[PDB]
């Protein structure tokens, strides 16, 4: 999973001092600068709250897939904290699948469930 | 000390709040002074509306300097405070005069102040 | 290590390889025994002995009528200054110099050894 | 007005679909004014970059040295 | 110097060094843009052009007072010029030729007019109290047509009232995104003109006489339009290649100010271990 | 009197640093220049001169006025000591209350006085 | 010694406008040396003109240096120089190139090598 998030964030501290100065640049710019601000504010973390490892896989997964191209960037903490009640309520195969094997499960089943989670959340 | 774990979600939101205003307002000073207030957008001229309440606001007045200007002082608590700081940033306030936030100590002593002034 | 591969070329007469890992942890210790035995210090801190001591290391390396010795060194050049006297004193015995391209390592050319940085006597 | 057997060809300096002269009359009021903001727009984003750059030519001279 | 004097002064050329890349940035977007806009307004030309060729040049034509040499009374000026800066001697190089044009062949103040475009043209030609009739400023990035009608069909007026007799244009011509040239062309009375290689006769309605009155000013127009057109695409280019020049400017003092850093460095280590060690050894 | 010379020292030295290049300034900042420009140079001084509090005061009382906005830069100090001179003779009783009193006397009597000066000065 | 009673009120004078002329020169360097000669106004413009010609023409040729370039060399008397610095700072020679003052000796002698040299 982790492989492009080092490139993307490489290109957004590159790209990024010169977004105040202009609008002009090309469209290739703006899929940077839109992703870059979305994986700081996914990397952000609370105080004393671990996570677990199927869960950041799952999380950073989803980021990396462009499931979060349309959410706005000030929802993305509410979208992870409702994600994990959602996985934990309904994603516990997958979760379990994780846990024994230590390897990625059905993608089709889990785009299945990420797509009815973007069905059930609302924007504010 | 300043962790939502110590002083409290809400103290703590608005103190962010109250910083993040205040950063983007000092960084339009060499704009607004070279260019004059004109050329701003919408949003900008709202910042700088409350910037100036807020800096005001954050004054006080005094016990040990009564003997210079007759005037007793005040003890604010920080439940006042917060709750007003609240308000300010809400917005109930937008109308009144600029100066009727200066050495007041509670919020509720801006209004009777504007009503001095005869607001 | 050098005293070890002299012998096969003092008696048996072939040419031998030699590998230094890092020629700079070897100036440091020096450095550091010459401050334990307590003399004092010299430009830039390292031991007043330094061009002597790398001399009688460097002279033993070298091609005689029936054998000869040569050696790879791998060095470090600190805080990115060559104008270091430890780097620059090493400099002085080297003959030829290759370098090695991540860019190049990334497009897939095997060794990835630069074609226009690497000079030769 | 130019007609040949083969084409016809027809030069005008403003050509609108709608058949009516008022609402060609409405456009070009309705784009003075966003030509002129445009204008307005641009003037500003450049001062904008030149106080900048200005800005941040003065500190090395601030900083003699 | 002084350690921190240096870092303080590879911090701010750094700085700079951004602002000037983030802003050649800009200049070729923009200039990107303009070049497509140049291009869009090749057919009306190339059909306009045909069209006067075939109808000006047959069975005379000459009784149209634009099309006759009179005598010369008066002669005018056009100069176009930017109106923001940061672009090199790209005005520098118009205005001298202009001034040194108008100062070798004129020697008299009440001989010529001078018609400007540009804030940077306009004071320059204030500053020395030459006389100015007609000006525009404020001009959008990709202009149009709407905005240089006015001022074109005054200047055609002007001209047809018999106030002067002659004037040119002076402007920058794009050939390469390194290289610009300044370029003289006269305007009117249009005394040479190249025919087509095919040509047909038309029948005229309701005057061919009647018809060049309304033809001739449109032709001029477009003339403008398109020198005003390449002045600003070679306006872009010059202000991109001058932002590059700075970034290169400060790259190159960077590391002639990091090998004084480097040497201040070792000085500071070499004079403190000294002094420690002879403080030690005075007990 | 001190305060406003010193702000208007203050504002002129932070806006000089605007004017190096680049675009021309406006009118309402070219005057704040031209205020901060006589203010220097009504500072300077000669050598082993040593000029009175009395009529310190006066003649920065009379720039802070705005009484030197219509004269050239390069008249002030010819205006300085010829304001000087005409004091010596006349306005006598305003030194002799500024030095009794320790305070300004009437603003009447200073911007009569200031007035007939102006009247009898030459530009050059 | 350089005082108005020991030298005179015109040496003082242009001294003074020397030195101030040669440190403002001084001063825009850093600008010259990223943005260019394009930047810079009327004034300055014409600053950096008249600086350049002082620098040059204040060097000088010896008579020691005879025996290496064969230029028997010259003395300069103190009324000279000061009227030579006073007529360029007056603008009388801007339309001389600048090599022309190099190694010259008196104003007059930039005169002829200009017209030597073809201007």
């Amino acid at each position: 999973v982790a492989g492009t998030l080092r490139l993307d964030l490489a290109a957004y501290r590159e790209l990024e001092a010169f977004a105040q100065f202009g609008s002009d640049l090309d469209k290739a710019t703006q899929a940077k600068l839109a992703r870059g601000a979305r994986t700081v504010e996914v990397l952000k973390q609370d105080l004393h709250q671990p996570i677990p490892v199927e869960k950041q896989v799952l999380i950073i997964y989803a980021l990396t897939r462009g499931f979060l191209d349309d959410i706005p960037v000030e929802d993305v903490r509410r979208f992870e904290k409702e994600f994990y009640l959602f996985l934990d309520q309904n994603g516990q195969h997958l979760l379990e699948h994780i846990r024994t094997t230590k390897d990625l499960p059905n993608e089709d089943d889990l785009n299945k469930a990420i797509e009815a989670f973007k069905k059930t959340f609302v924007v504010s | 000390a300043l962790a939502p774990e110590i002083v409290g979600e809400e103290h703590y939101q608005v103190a962010r709040k109250v910083q993040q205003t205040l950063q983007r307002y000092k960084e339009l000073q060499d704009i607004i002074a070279i260019l004059g207030m004109d050329e701003l957008s919408d949003e900008d001229k709202l910042v700088v509306h409350r910037a100036r309440r807020i800096q005001f606001f954050l004054s006080q007045n005094f016990h040990v300097a009564e003997q210079f200007t007759g005037q007793p002082g005040s003890y604010v608590p920080v439940k006042e405070t917060v709750r007003g700081f609240k308000e300010i940033l809400e917005g109930k306030y937008d109308h009144l005069p600029e100066d009727a936030f200066r050495l007041v100590g509670r919020i509720e002593e801006v209004v009777e102040k504007a009503k001095a002034m005869g607001v | 290590g050098l005293t070890m591969a002299e012998y096969f070329r003092d008696e048996q007469g072939q040419d031998v390889l030699l590998f230094i890992d890092n020629i700079f942890r070897f100036t440091q210790a020096g450095s550091e025994v010459s401050a334990l035995l307590g003399r004092m210090p010299s430009a830039v801190g390292y031991q007043p002995t330094l061009a002597t001591e790398m001399g009688q290391l460097q002279e033993r390396i070298t091609s005689t009528a029936k054998g000869s010795i040569t050696s790879i060194q791998a060095i470090y050049v600190p805080a990115d200054d060559y104008t270091d006297p430890a780097p620059a004193t090493t400099f002085s015995h080297l003959d030829a110099t290759t370098n090695l391209e991540r860019k190049l390592a990334e497009m897939g050319i095997y060794p990835a050894v630069d074609p226009l940085a690497s000079t030769s006597r | 007005l130019e007609v040949r057997p083969d084409k016809v060809t027809i030069l005008a300096q403003a050509a609108e679909r709608a058949e009516d002269i008022d609402v060609l009359r409405a456009k070009a009021a309705k784009e003075r004014a966003e030509r002129r903001l445009q204008s307005q727009q641009d003037d500003i984003d450049f001062k904008r970059a030149e106080l900048a750059l200005k800005r941040a030519m003065n500190r090395l001279s601030v900083a003699e040295m | 110097a002084s350690l921190r004097d240096i870092k303080t002064r590879i911090n701010a050329t750094k700085k700079t060094s951004q602002i000037t890349k983030a802003m050649e940035m800009v200049s070729t977007s923009k200039l990107n843009r303009a070049e497509q806009n140049a291009k869009s307004f090749v057919p009306y030309m190339e059909k306009i052009q045909e069209v006067v060729a075939n109808v000006a040049l047959g069975a005379g034509g000459a009784s149209h007072p634009m099309l006759v040499s009179r005598p010369v009374k008066k002669t005018g000026y056009l100069v176009i010029t930017s109106d923001r800066g940061l672009a090199g001697a790209y005005n520098s190089n118009v205005l001298r030729l202009v001034y040194q044009t108008i100062q070798k062949r004129h020697a008299s103040p009440d001989e010529y007019a001078i018609i400007v475009i540009g804030r940077v043209g306009l004071s320059f030609f204030r500053k020395r109290n030459m006389p100015v009739i007609l000006d525009i400023t404020r001009l959008p990035d990709q202009p149009s047509f709407a905005d240089i009608k006015e001022i074109a069909r005054k200047t055609v007026g002007l001209f047809a009232d018999g106030t002067f007799d002659e004037l040119y244009m002076y402007y920058n011509h794009y050939v390469s995104a390194i290289q610009q040239e300044v370029t003289e062309r006269k305007l009117l009375p249009l005394t040479d003109l190249a025919e087509n290689k095919q040509r047909t006769v038309y029948e005229f309605e309701p005057s061919q006489e009647e018809i060049l009155d309304v033809l001739l000013p449109q032709y001029a127009e477009s003339l403008i339009y398109g020198a005003l057109l390449d002045a600003k695409a070679s306006e872009h280019a010059a202000r991109m290649t001058a932002m590059k020049n700075a970034t290169d400017n400060a790259n190159e003092l960077i590391r002639t100010l990091t090998l004084s850093y480097n040497r201040a460095r070792q000085a500071a280590i070499t004079q403190e271990i000294t002094e420690i060690v002879a403080g030690a050894n005075a007990l």
